[PDB]
């Protein structure tokens, strides 16, 4: 009883968030009752909150010798391996608790996870069920079932399972508990903008809790930049200098920095994965440091802090990978959230995000914790013109008598392999070739209709878009640029011939009943066409398929491909007609993605960062009758494009040309802005103020 | 495997 109040005193000292104290108390525990088999659970799960997994480890197996059939040590154990890596070990563990106690519900959500994170929904979603089954009220199975409905497209009882998700926020935050919806997924729930600000400031906490164990001093920040010759030091901190969407929007920022004025370090947090992208990075940067290496936040705080950071940059936000508690350390005089993290950190050691006028109205300020940073177009970037410069300008093939997405060829060599041949008419949009049915054009729609990998004509190489893998893989990837001239058609996909193709290349999460419900009138007031989705994951498809069904769409008006290599994805968007945006959270990536390839968005801006940024791309590339205002406009927009041919061709026109004219891939505007907005941040805090609302 | 944005 003795070692017991020490135990209990522990626990709830842990619940605090006061972790040091926690493991002191049970430590204490220990030494008055050595074979106390919950107190080495308890500071085994408290040493791998701290990091500490092989001592955790070695606690739990105590915990085990001690209690052959102590379940919730296994459990707990599992989570441990988990973190480590460990998957086999992982699963040893959950079923071993899930054999000694069937009806232990936590084991089961724990094993659900496992499944979810290894690609297997339907698994993961029956282990919550049972999960939910022998605890009904057990916030996080609950929330986190949600989200893997929502992956897959299960809207069963949709609207109550909405409400149901925000009175358990409600009541976690009532009580000042973790609440059970991720940050990040916060967005795509009916929260409250209160709520929502509120889940991220909770999840910042936990950061702060973490790093108090370190009793670190505050850090001392330079006021000037006279050690640093004049130059404004920035560190980009990032999991995702690799392959990653973030290095495929912004890998040619650091190298484009002007040296005269500015210095840049890349804090990466994950190991080099041996792509072109951490290369690039790696070689542009001034200097590039590997914190992966250095997994103590004591140690690597103080790195960034002696290389005399003035703005250090978030790039994860609460995403895979995150280190936030470098950013709780404050190690540096600013701190701004950038791209990575489409929303509010809810977080006090967070002074701005960057952003822009279109994406954060000022009006919403409120939303953030951050003060709002604007860039003067649009926050966000991609690094199409380096990544894809092949797709800069396509010619056609004219199979009958002349349309400009059926059969597409993009090369870099494609204006010699035109050159070599013929009959080749010009097309005045500045222009696009078209190849008349010759046998040349005969040879190569032979090539994919046999599903052949290329051929040869006139020397040069002829591709085909579906084999890229095959021919080139680093060419698949983005890393490196296609040295064959590709040939892309509405065949290889099975899409119509004669008929407008809507297309959204999201994951299929971004949809919802609402949105599908959209998608439906639109196609209805349109006959013959059809919507390109695609299976991510496949088995959302016949949840898709059914709803549809339901709402007087026959079966053949969607058409489902599979997840392509990112070359091929980009490549292939030059087939749809329009595309339509998801509103619930729209395509910011997958927006630029779509846009490089000439095609048309519709989108319809919502109440949160996520449901603006497609609107904010559109903006910048200068096509506001694309944004709608509401579902009717949405609808009316995208009807409008799919029957009005001429002012289809006009719309696409515009996109063709301001990818190239307007700023929205143009990286060393978007850096020399980006630097503009830096020394604002800069001089506003030498001279002694502090964060306020830049515009 | 394509690597996308996740919590
Ligand atoms: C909601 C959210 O987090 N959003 C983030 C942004 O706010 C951040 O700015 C970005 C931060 O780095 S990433 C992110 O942008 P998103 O549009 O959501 O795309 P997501 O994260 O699902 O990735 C899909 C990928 O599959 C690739 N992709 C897609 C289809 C395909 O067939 N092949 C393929 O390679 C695509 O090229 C993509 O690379």
């Amino acid at each position: 009883t003795h070692a017991d109040s020490l135990n209990n005193l522990a626990n709830i000292k842990r619940e605090q968030g006061n972790i040091e104290e926690a493991v002191r108390l049970y430590r204490k525990a220990l030494e008055v009752f050595p074979e106390f088999a919950a107190a080495h659970s308890n500071l085994a799960s408290v040493l791998q909150q701290q990091g500490k997994l092989q001592e955790a480890l070695m606690h739990y197996k105590e915990a085990i010798r001690i209690s052959p059939t102590f379940a919730d040590a296994y459990s707990n154990m599992g989570n441990t391996l988990k973190e480590m890596q460990d998957v086999q070990g992982a699963l040893q563990c959950y079923t071993r608790a899930i054999q000694i106690n069937p009806a232990f519900a936590d084991a089961h959500s724990n094993l659900a996870s496992i499944h979810k994170d290894s690609g297997n929904i339907p698994e993961a979603i029956a282990s919550y069920r049972t999960a939910l089954k022998l605890k009904p009220d057990f916030p996080d199975a609950y929330c986190n079932l949600a989200h893997c409905l929502q992956i897959v497209c299960d809207w069963t009882d949709y609207d109550e399972r909405m409400k149901k998700l925000v009175s358990i926020v409600a009541d976690q935050l009532e009580k000042n508990r973790l609440p059970s919806v991720h940050p990040h997924h916060s967005m795509l729930y009916p929260l409250s903008h209160g709520f929502r600000k509120a889940i991220a400031e909770r999840h910042g906490n936990l950061c702060l809790d973490k790093i108090n164990v370190l009793h670190k001093p505050p850090y001392e920040h330079p006021k000037d930049l006279k050690l640093s010759d004049g130059r404004l030091r920035v560190g980009y901190v990032s999991s995702d200098f690799g392959n990653h969407p973030t290095s495929h929007l912004m890998q040619s920022i650091p190298g484009m920095h002007n040296p005269d004025k500015f210095e840049v370090f890349c804090y990466a947090l994950s190991p080099d994965d041996g792509t072109n992208f951490r290369v690039k990075v790696m070689a542009e940067a001034n200097h590039f440091i590997d914190l992966s290496q250095i997994p103590c936040n004591g140690k690597a705080a103080d790195r960034i802090h002696q290389d005399g950071i003035h703005i250090l940059v978030n790039m994860n936000g609460y995403t895979k990978g995150a280190r936030n508690e470098l950013f709780a350390l404050r190690p540096a005089p600013i701190q701004a959230m950038w791209l990575g993290y489409p929303g509010t950190s809810g977080a006090l050691f967070m002074d701005y995000i960057i952003t822009d006028q279109e994406t954060s109205p000022a009006e919403v300020a409120e939303q953030y914790s951050e003060k709002l940073a604007y860039m003067p177009h649009t926050f966000f970037i991609g690094d199409h013109a380096n990544m894809f410069p092949h797709l800069k300008k396509k010619a056609v093939i004219d199979f009958k008598s002349i349309y400009d997405n059926r059969i597409v060829l993009n090369g870099i060599d494609l204006k010699a392999f035109l050159d070599s041949l013929p009959d080749v008419k010009i097309v005045k949009m500045l222009n696009m070739p078209v190849i008349p049915m010759n046998t040349i054009a005969e040879a190569v729609i032979e090539m994919i209709n046999r599903g052949q990998i290329q051929i040869t004509i006139n020397g040069f190489s002829i591709s085909n878009g579906l084999a890229t893998t095959q021919i080139n893989n680093k060419a698949a990837t983005g890393e490196e640029v296609p040295r064959t001239i590709i040939v892309t058609t509405r065949s290889q996909y099975g899409l119509p011939e004669d008929a407008i193709v809507y297309c959204n290349f999201n994951q299929l999460y971004k949809i919802d009943p609402s949105t599908l419900q959209m998608w439906a009138n639109i196609l209805k007031r349109v006959p013959n066409s059809v919507l390109w989705l695609l299976r991510f994951p496949a088995v959302g498809e016949p949840n898709i398929q059914q709803y549809a069904q339901n709402m007087g769409l026959p079966q053949n008006r969607i058409i489902f491909s599979p997840v392509a290599p990112k070359e091929e994805h980009v490549r292939r968007g030059q087939l749809a007609d329009v595309c339509l945006d998801t509103p619930l959270c729209n395509g910011h990536t997958t927006g630029m993605d779509v846009l490089w390839a000439g095609t048309p968005m519709v989108t319809m801006p919502g109440e949160t960062l996520a449901s603006r940024v497609a609107a904010s791309q559109l903006t910048c590339l200068g096509c506001l009758e694309l944004i709608a205002k509401n579902r009717q406009e949405y609808e009316d927009i995208a009807v409008k494009l799919g029957t009005d041919l001429e002012y289809l061709k006009k719309v696409r026109g515009k996109v063709w040309k301001q990818r190239i004219s307007s700023p929205l891939f143009n990286t060393k505007q978007y850096t020399m802005e980006l630097e503009r907005l830096y020394l604002q941040m800069w001089e506003h805090y030498a001279a002694g103020n502090k964060p306020d609302h830049m515009i | 495997v394509t690597p996308v944005s996740t919590a």
